[PDB]
């Protein structure tokens, strides 16, 4: 791609969620959703391989179906209430279809079957763009209508999201699929805390984003697609294993890392609203998430997997690849827990 | 200023800096047949940068101080040991082959970066497109195994189509008895311990497999020794050579820019040569890797990034 | 000199793009030059697609006319003389 | 050059002095009930202004 | 109007169920997607004309334009699938499972 | 220093902790009551704006 | 001259050094001025 279409595509990718967040109209949040989808599709099919085409096709058909369901809900609300916003008395069926389609857009379970496959087959920076940027707009639409949604449907969607995400991330080996089921579990946490306190939903979203960014940067340092590929990182870049361990433990929610704070304050608010059984099941599935994180840590940092012979030449070569804001996001995603009252509102 | 998208926007166009002599020329031949001298003369009288054969210590000579490092840092594979005993149980043969392919890949990346940055043509000796010849020769001689062949083919499939084929491939056809006579006359005692079966395997791999895949996508210039041993007719053919086939015609400025980024980042170049395929020939254990990596780190000038090593005279470290 | 030669031999070899670009530039600049540009908006304002609703006056406003056949009000003599 | 060579030996004593300072700051912060406990409610001596610092 | 709006919503529901139940033709899937798009256009237009909402009659034009660009993107993707596989069969799209 | 210093420091700490406890219980009650019947600053869900309503006389008199 | 290739960081980027040092100095001075202004504003508002 030449810089003209690079700038246009990145500007529309930026602009979609910005229109969705800045917009007070259901129609404009919709059109921002397909700015995001349409602008990001050439970026998935940038590599021009059958796997990228497969991911782009599945992603397109999923988002198209969900966007048509969203527009159905918008049109039905427009007939029922004469306005372009779910104000207070729109139909619960309409609100549930809206929640259905936004959960389909997000890729949380049981609508999660496309997210690991779409995350696979695309480059790592597009996995980062998807799993971080493409979720703010559906979260924005969900946050705008928090008192109207159905707590039962949200709680079911959330608990099965964490269940399927924990089990998948336990299952596979591929880094992109691991990050995708990690995203599914984290979106389950955000969705569960959505109807009671959207501020904690935003806090969990920012914590997940600042944890997902240095994962993907560290993967892009060596294009480590595999558990083995990140396992020989000690020969390639040994000065990163400590932060890999700290940020993966933060993703697991282990104190005193700052990734414990979203799960902790979410459990605290859920128990303020008396859903103890739900909170316990969520925390146990978070322990499963921490299990596959700990296996990944064992593979990459605490043990030293055998290496190759060309790694000598790769160490002979130099590198200027790792960017400056990797360390800033890494430190903010590891050592921010004593600033918890400042992080929460 | 480091090359990038900003430099491409401000104007660093490869097609703007191209000229007639901006060509990739590769000289190929058997073990001892006039390959070095002809490439040097062609580059000298065409105004082109000559790249000799990438040996074991190519990365050592191109990185750091440029002195050859120890063998355990540079591949831990000996061509002399391979000539003395090619069927050794430690896997010296396939380690040497993979290390030489990695060296040739680094040399091809350097030559491509030089051509895309300065516009000067390059004359390489035995680039990556004619190293599977040595691979298949050792496989047919039984020196390596089918798993090594599959791993080499996988690495070649991973790395090879990302770059551009050479504009011209000049080949030196030479008989095996002539190669044997030249090897005996050279006087390297390890090098006389090579088999005519191995040399015939190299020549057969050339004739049957390397020349056609060059032939449908670039210009092939097979010559004898007597057609060679005079670097004027070959240069005349290079002058009267028309490049009307291959993917070089379809390249434009932004494809050149992305290829320039790929060849200017050496880690992406050698990314797929270190895939976690655990052949016992090339797999190195954690303890040996730890010791070798550590000793390479207290090697002088290699502890930190270049320009940050105070022991070699780098200044303003605190200020940068 | 060179710019004038570039437009000149461009007009020589192909005038379609030259005429289209000149028509583009003229369409940009002529609303900023002609004095009739405001009159289109004035005419569109003066065109009465809706009923003018009468106002209940308390006598404190003298600008509004009691009768349509009065000197007071926005007459369209400029429209007649346009 | 002795201060340059053995500058690492002051970090732990500096941390000790800083910890004593922070204990003193906490002690003067928690003075909401000084000379107000009913067990120790006594009239102040003329030569003193606080029971404890 | 309520009977015809109910018919339009059942048309959208049938097109959605057809989209959700795949057959061998991604072209047929895209056609079901535009069945949903067309049903959305008629419901929006009839609602606007019934409510006399002249401020919101641009909304059908915007849904038509946006959905048409989205389907152009999808047609380009189907062209890529047909080029890489010979056909547009959705069961050829399955090697991202592992 | 002496036992009275620790005694009165403990008194101050207990006073601060008890005040924090009753404040947390009261803010739980405040949030529950305000969410149940929003009539104060918090939990004020949005409402369409009256400033975007046309009040000029229109073509149809029956409005 | 040790390295065979000219290092990127062989010489310090003087423009980057000057911009970083001036930026840090500017934020420090602005921080002190805003802290003093906030202290004065708080005392004026609360009558202290
Ligand atoms: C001190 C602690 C914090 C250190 C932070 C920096 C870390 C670092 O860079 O370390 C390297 C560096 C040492 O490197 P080096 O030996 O010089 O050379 C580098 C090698 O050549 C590099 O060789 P290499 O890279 O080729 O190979 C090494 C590589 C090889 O890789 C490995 O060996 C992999 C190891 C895997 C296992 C470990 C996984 C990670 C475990 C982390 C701990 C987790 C549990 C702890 C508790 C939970 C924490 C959340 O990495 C390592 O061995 C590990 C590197 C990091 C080590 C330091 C880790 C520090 C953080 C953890 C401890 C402190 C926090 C927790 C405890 C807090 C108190 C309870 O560390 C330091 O220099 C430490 C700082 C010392 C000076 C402090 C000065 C303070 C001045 C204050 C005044 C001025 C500022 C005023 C500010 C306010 C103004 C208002
Ligand atoms: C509030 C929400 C703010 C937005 C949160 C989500 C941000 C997601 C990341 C967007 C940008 C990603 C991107 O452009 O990735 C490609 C690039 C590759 O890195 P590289 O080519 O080395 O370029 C860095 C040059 N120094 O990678 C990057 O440049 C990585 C940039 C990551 C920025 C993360 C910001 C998190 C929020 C603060
Ligand atoms: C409602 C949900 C169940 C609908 C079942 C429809 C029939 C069916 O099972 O179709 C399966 C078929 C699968 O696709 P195909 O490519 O044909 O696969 C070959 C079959 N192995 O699927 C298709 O070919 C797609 C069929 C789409 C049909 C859309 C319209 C459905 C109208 C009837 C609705 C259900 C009525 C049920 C009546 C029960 C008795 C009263
Ligand atoms: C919560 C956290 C909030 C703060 C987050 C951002 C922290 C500062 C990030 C900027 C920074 O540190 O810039 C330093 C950088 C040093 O420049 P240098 O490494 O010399 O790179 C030149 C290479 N040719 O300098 C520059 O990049 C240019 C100078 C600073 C420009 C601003
Ligand atoms: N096994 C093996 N040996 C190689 C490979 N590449 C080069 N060699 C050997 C062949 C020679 O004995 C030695 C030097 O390479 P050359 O082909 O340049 O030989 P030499 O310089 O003697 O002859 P020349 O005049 O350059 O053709 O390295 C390779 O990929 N594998
Ligand atoms: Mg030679």
């Amino acid at each position: 791609m030449n810089p003209i279409t690079l700038a246009i595509i990145y500007f529309t990718i930026f602009l979609g969620p910005v229109i969705t967040m800045s917009s007070t109209n259901l129609m404009l949040m919709w059109v921002g959703l397909e700015f995001s989808l349409l602008a990001i599709i050439p970026m998935l099919i940038n590599k021009k391989n059958p796997r990228s085409t497969e991911a782009a096709t599945k992603y397109f058909v999923t988002q198209a179906t969900a966007s048509m369901i969203i527009l159905l809900a918008i049109v039905l609300n427009y007939k029922q209430l004469g306005t372009w916003m779910f104000q207070q008395q729109t139909n619960g069926l309409i609100l549930n279809m809206t929640l259905m389609a936004l959960s389909m857009k997000l890729g949380l379970a049981p609508f999660h079957f496309w997210l690991p496959e779409v995350t696979q087959g695309i480059p790592l920076h597009m996995g980062l763009i998807l799993l971080t940027w493409q979720k703010i707009a559906p979260l924005s639409i969900l946050i705008q209508i928090y008192p109207l949604l159905n707590s039962t449907i949200i709680l079911m969607l959330a608990i099965t999201s964490i269940f399927m995400g924990a089990w998948g991330g336990l299952n596979q080996t591929q880094m992109r699929k691991i990050m995708a089921y990690s995203s599914i579990a984290h979106m389950g946490w955000m969705l569960a805390i959505l109807p009671y306190n959207p501020s904690l939903t935003l806090l969990n979203l920012m914590i997940y984003i600042i944890l997902t960014a240095p994962m993907f940067m560290a993967l892009m340092l060596n294009n480590s697609m595999t558990i083995n590929s990140i396992s020989l990182l000690w020969n390639k870049t040994p000065a990163m294993l400590t932060m890999i361990s700290l940020m993966l433990l933060s993703l697991g929610g282990l104190p005193p890392l700052t990734g414990f704070l979203p799960k902790w304050i979410i459990i605290t608010e859920l128990m303020k609203n008396n859903c103890l059984i739900m909170a316990t099941l969520m925390a146990m599935m978070a322990l499963l998430n921490l299990f596959f994180y700990t296996r990944l840590i064992y593979s990459t940092s605490l043990t030293m997997f055998p290496t190759n012979n060309n790694s000598k030449m790769m160490t002979h070569q130099t590198k200027t690849k790792p960017n400056l804001m990797f360390s800033t996001l890494a430190i903010m995603s590891t050592m921010t827990l004593p600033l918890a009252p400042q992080l929460i509102t | 200023l480091r090359y990038g998208l900003l430099a491409a926007i401000l104007g660093d166009k490869t097609t703007k800096k191209l000229h007639e002599y901006s060509r990739v020329i590769t000289v190929d031949g058997n073990i001892c047949s006039g390959k070095n001298k002809l490439a040097k003369e062609i580059a000298q009288q065409l105004g082109m940068k000559h790249y000799p054969e990438a040996g074991i210590q190519y990365s050592s000579t191109t990185t750091g101080d440029g002195r050859p490092l120890d063998i355990e840092f540079s591949g831990s594979c000996s061509l002399e040991k391979f000539y003395d005993d090619p069927k050794s149980n430690d896997g010296n043969s396939y380690r040497l082959q993979s290390w030489l392919y990695a060296s040739r890949l680094l040399q091809y990346a350097d030559a491509l970066e030089h051509l895309l940055s300065t516009g000067q043509g390059v004359v390489l000796e035995r680039s990556i497109y004619s190293d599977f010849v040595f691979l298949e020769a050792m496989y047919n001689q039984g020196y390596i195994r089918k798993q090594c062949v599959d791993h080499y083919n996988e690495i070649k499939r991973l790395t090879l189509p990302e770059y551009l084929p050479p504009h011209a491939v000049i080949y030196i056809d030479v008989p095996v008895p002539e190669v044997q006579s030249r090897i005996q006359k050279k006087g390297d005692p390890h090098e006389m311990k090579v088999t005519s079966a191995y040399l015939q395997d190299i020549e057969n791999a050339y004739k049957k497999t390397f020349l056609p895949k060059m032939s449908e996508m670039c210009e092939v210039l097979v010559y004898d020794s007597w057609e060679a041993e005079d670097p004027t007719k070959v240069v005349e053919d290079i002058e009267y050579l028309k490049y009307n086939k291959g993917p070089w015609l379809k390249q434009d400025d932004w494809t050149f820019h992305y290829l320039r980024m790929l060849v200017q980042d050496k880690t992406e170049v050698l990314n797929y040569t270190t895939i976690p395929v655990y052949l016992p020939e090339i797999t190195i254990g954690a303890h040996q890797g730890s010791r070798i990596y550590n000793s390479f780190r207290e090697l002088p000038g290699r502890k930190y990034a270049p320009g940050y090593n105070a022991e070699v005279g780098d200044k303003w470290i605190w200020l940068k | 000199g060179r710019i004038s030669a570039f437009l000149k031999n461009a007009w020589a070899k192909e005038p379609v793009l030259v005429v289209s670009f000149s028509v583009w530039g003229l369409a940009i600049i002529m609303p900023m030059i002609s004095p009739y540009t405001k009159y289109a908006s004035m005419i569109n304002k003066a065109t009465p697609y809706n009923y003018p609703v009468p106002v209940r006056d308390d006598g404190n406003m003298p600008d509004v006319p009691s009768h349509p056949q009065d000197p007071l009000g926005p007459s369209l003599d400029w429209l007649k003389n346009l | 050059q002795l201060l340059r060579e053995h500058w690492v030996h002051i970090l732990v004593p500096a941390g000790f002095v800083f910890g004593c300072y922070l204990d003193r700051k906490d002690d003067e912060k928690l003075t909401a009930f000084r000379n107000k406990s009913m067990l120790f409610q006594r009239e102040l001596r003329p030569n003193e202004e606080v029971t404890w610092k | 109007m309520p009977s015809t709006f109910f018919n339009l919503t059942m048309a959208f529901s049938l097109s959605l169920l057809g989209t959700l139940m795949f057959r061998s033709h991604l072209m047929s899937t895209l056609l079901c997607l535009e069945g949903m798009v067309l049903s959305l256009f008629i419901m929006t237009s009839v609602t606007s004309l019934n409510s006399n909402s002249m401020s919101s009659m641009p909304i059908p034009i915007t849904i038509l334009v946006f959905a048409a660009c989205e389907a152009a993107v999808g047609l380009a993707l189907l062209v890529k699938v047909s080029n890489t596989y010979g056909t547009d069969y959705v069961q050829n799209l399955n090697l991202l499972q592992c | 220093d002496g036992p009275e210093k620790n005694y009165e420091k403990t008194l101050a700490i207990l006073q601060i902790e008890s005040e924090k406890a009753e404040l947390r219980l009261k803010e739980q009650e405040v949030r529950r009551l305000m969410r149940a019947r929003g009539d104060g600053p918090w939990y004020q869900f949005p409402t369409p704006e009256k400033e975007f309503i046309d009040h000029s006389p229109k073509a149809t008199p029956d409005n | 001259k040790f390295y065979v290739r000219e290092p990127v960081n062989a010489k310090p980027n003087w423009l980057a050094v000057g911009l970083s040092v001036g930026a840090s100095v500017f934020m420090w001075i602005y921080l002190i001025q805003t802290h003093n202004e906030d202290v004065l504003e708080y005392k004026r508002r609360n009558g202290l």
